[PDB]
């Protein structure tokens, strides 16, 4: 399928005129991964970072373009955004614990159309930690905890993998195509991976996607493979009939990628296991915002309140932003009786918090 | 199909250069390099997940590797070393990475790297007739072939009757034995057991050869001694039925 | 990091036998089973990933990941079915781990037993003499020599009908060497024959 991003331009920390700040671009949501963003000051172009292609559980692609800094003296600034699902650039302005590991897979048909044919990233806590790509054939470490616990025979070890499984996927792309009778730009996604409840409990997945779209799941219980089409029934029947490879995946699901994902949290038991508590700000402009800056994990509740219950009625809910710190951002807005108290509530480590914010 | 490995014997002069030409018919993209040892799991030496890219094993000191195609994969040593001894074998699967993917292996390569090709010969062959005793009283009869004094450990005895090859009553030692096995420079001897009918025996018309295919040095090999070049040789002997 | 399994085993034609696999890697990723024929390439057998029995044909492979252990069990066992069976078990990075083999020895299932020592003619193309050792049963021991000019080889292996048969060759260069004393002190049943004179 084809998916228009999802544009959010906010600022690391709470602007303060003359405090040196950072802007930040989230877009995400969007598929193909076919996208050039570019931050503006009054229509100027800026130069801007762009962190690497990431990808969510709904196969959607996520990228996070920031500015070295920004003070904000009396400017204005902006974002400019060019997809395949918009006809124009759209603009927009700048205004004012269960623990997992994932390991993720695209791929790119023949020729190269610009991007890497295979990238491959592997997440813990949507930490990045692992990355891969065609270009560079390296298996290079995202997280300092990462390079620092694992000695260079575990890169060297996989970068061989890596080649291996680069190979095998542009073949499996190759034979997807020619079942579906088509050629040209096409993307394939594999998500593999498994995560740690709170109370002991584990589960694992092992997902397929072509063009976006759900393609093959497994379920490792009852051994099998779930396919949503007349085409990839035709891996189904294949995949299965190899009842050994089958019961490899339970194994690795079950007990190896536990093991690892233990093996990890032990490495980054400083970043992962730390939480930081929501500084909440409230500003109007009619319309009420109510922003939360730099909290971990991102697991978190915000709505506004009357007199004091949730206002569900002419509310925007903004979503988890990544700050950029490590940390993460959220916001809900109200657009708005005589005598009435609007005020923010927030919970996180709940710990509720309550900001009054309007009152006649 | 199956995975092709080029030679099965080979013997080398410490210093020498060689190669092993390795062939897999199918259509795989994962190849290995093995060394099989007595009283040792195979080690793996060098390998390739993929065509493109080759990787070090466990123990690849002394050793070279070339990935020509996604069909060969090259083994090369450039300097030989007594050490180099063993029986090394290619191995094949469909991908690296996999779980219940398999292995497929070649045929095997038989290596000797000797500091002087001076002890290297041809076995000395003899067969013996079956006893008197044993046709009369179990109705059956016995031959025997002794393939003795070769060197290096490179034969192949197979039992021949009226000009085809024969397999049935035919039980051959799995191994040869040292002679002198006190000394290090000792030769093999390599013994084995043709069973046929009384009736099949005493028919003076029947033809019975022991034979032991043996590998030595090629056509190129140096040879500066004096005695006979012990090449690449079929050495037989032969017997006939008695009535 | 280790894999341990018996270096030899011995078992009777038709009988059943059991090979153990022991292992201590870092991590599971599957356990294989190869068959490897003398001097020739070994032969994917079986595979072990979960917890369990898995059944193919005679040959059936066990495998206990908490306690690291693994039986190849052999049914029915045929002359074919010596070899050496390798044990293997693939670490957390996805390499292979081999342990040195086991070694299989079959012998033939003998329902009638005919033990004696013959005396092969001379060859007239060879200088020595030989004496052979056949019919006995699996019951029956047969080792070398007090004598280091005297050369003696049981152990055969069979070819792949047949006139299967358990033999023993002993041969010599001396004068010394007779067909009565050849085979002396060999553990024996009652009503073998050895030549006298």
């Amino acid at each position: 399928i084809q998916r228009p991003p999802k544009i959010q331009v906010y600022s690391r920390h709470p602007p303060e005129d003359g405090k040196p700040n950072y802007l930040n671009c989230y877009v995400y949501g969007f598929h193909p991964p076919q996208i050039e963003i570019d931050l503006l000051k009054n229509g100027e172009k800026i130069k801007s970072e762009q962190s690497d292609l990431s990808f969510s559980k709904d196969w959607s692609f996520y990228l996070l373009s920031h500015a070295e800094f920004t003070p904000n003296s009396k400017d204005q600034y902006s974002c400019r955004v060019k997809h395949v699902t918009l006809e124009q650039p759209r603009i927009v302005k700048w205004d004012r614990r269960t623990h997992s590991l994932r390991y993720f897979r695209l791929g790119i048909s023949e020729p190269g159309y610009g991007i890497p044919e295979f990238i491959s990233a592997g997440y813990v806590d949507s930490h990045p930690i692992t990355m891969y790509n065609s270009v560079s054939q390296l298996k290079e470490p995202r997280a300092l905890w990462m390079e620092e616990n694992l000695a260079p025979d575990h890169w060297e070890r996989y970068t061989q993998l890596l080649r291996g499984w680069q190979q095998a996927f542009k073949v499996e792309l190759k034979q997807l195509q020619h079942h579906y009778n088509h050629s040209g730009f096409h993307t394939y996604q594999r998500m593999i991976g498994c995560e740690l409840l709170e109370d002991g409990s584990i589960t694992g997945f092992l997902q397929y996607a072509y063009d976006g779209q759900d393609f093959l799941i497994f379920n490792k219980d009852t051994l099998s493979w779930m396919a949503m089409d007349n085409v990839a029934d035709i891996i189904r029947r294949v995949w299965e009939a190899n009842r050994h490879e089958l019961q490899y995946q339970k194994n690795w699901l079950e007990e190896e990628c536990i093991a690892w994902l233990k093996r990890f949290l032990e490495y980054g038991k400083d970043a992962l296991q730390r939480t930081e508590p929501p500084k909440v700000r409230v500003n109007h402009k009619t319309t009420l915002y109510c922003r939360a800056y730099g909290f971990y994990p991102p697991e978190i509740s915000i709505n506004w309140m009357k007199n004091g219950e949730e206002i569900f009625q002419d509310t925007d809910y903004g979503g988890i932003l990544p700050s950029g710190d490590g940390t993460y951002q959220t916001w809900v807005s109200v657009e708005l009786q005589n005598g009435d108290i609007y005020s923010c509530h927030v919970e996180h480590g709940g710990v509720h918090m309550v900001l009054q914010g309007f009152q006649e | 199909a199956g995975v092709t490995q080029t030679p099965k014997f080979q013997v080398l002069k410490t210093g020498q250069s060689m190669t092993l030409q390795c062939a897999q018919d199918m259509n795989h993209n994962s190849m290995y390099w093995y060394r099989q040892d007595p009283g040792m799991g195979l080690r793996l030496i060098y390998y390739s997940a993929s065509e493109g890219t080759t990787d070090k094993g466990e123990v690849p000191n002394g050793y070279n590797v070339s990935r020509l195609n996604k069909r060969e994969f090259s083994l090369r040593l450039e300097s030989a070393a007594p050490s180099q001894t063993s029986v090394y074998f290619c191995a094949s699967s469909v991908w690296t990475g996999e779980g219940s993917g398999e292995l497929f292996f070649g045929e095997g390569s038989r290596l000797t790297v000797l500091e002087d090709l001076k002890n290297v010969f041809p076995p000395e062959v003899a067969v013996f007739e079956p006893s008197e005793a044993e046709i009369s009283h179990t109705q059956k009869a016995t031959l025997v072939c002794l393939a003795t004094g070769f060197y290096p450990d490179h034969v192949e005895l197979s039992w021949w009757v009226n000009g085809k090859e024969v397999h049935s009553g035919v039980c051959t030692d799995p191994q040869p034995l040292k002679e002198q096995p006190a000394l290090n420079d000792s030769r093999y001897a390599l013994s084995s057991r043709l069973r046929v009918s009384a009736t099949f025996w005493q028919n003076p018309r029947n033809h019975f050869r022991c034979q032991v295919q043996f590998y030595g040095l090629s056509e190129n090999d140096e040879w500066t001694q004096d005695r006979a070049k012990p090449v690449t040789q079929i050495v037989s002997a032969e017997a006939w039925g008695r009535a | 990091q280790n894999i341990d399994q018996p270096t030899e085993m011995t078992a009777t034609e038709g009988a059943i036998v059991q090979i153990n696999c022991t292992y201590q890697t870092s991590g599971f990723n599957g356990l294989f089973w190869y068959q490897q024929h003398a001097g020739e390439a070994p032969t994917f057998l079986s595979y072990n990933v979960l917890d369990g029995l898995e059944e193919k044909g005679r040959f059936s492979s066990f495998l206990s990941r908490s306690k690291g252990y693994s039986y190849l069990l052999l049914k029915e066992l045929q002359m074919k079915d010596s070899a050496s069976y390798l044990c293997a078990v693939k670490d957390s990075n996805y390499q292979l781990i081999w342990g040195a083999g086991t070694k299989l020895i079959i012998k033939p299932n003998i329902q009638n037993p005919d033990p004696a020592v013959y005396q092969l003619r001379d060859s007239k193309s060879s200088d020595k003499s030989v004496c052979l050792f056949t019919d006995f049963d699996s019951q029956t021991n047969v080792s070398q020599s007090k004598d280091s000019d005297v050369y003696i080889t049981d152990k055969c292996v069979l070819d792949m009908m047949d006139f299967k048969s358990n033999s023993a060759v002993a041969w010599s260069n001396k004068s010394d060497f007779a067909c009565a004393n050849a085979f002396n002190n060999s553990i024996i049943p009652e009503d073998t024959f050895f030549p006298s004179p």
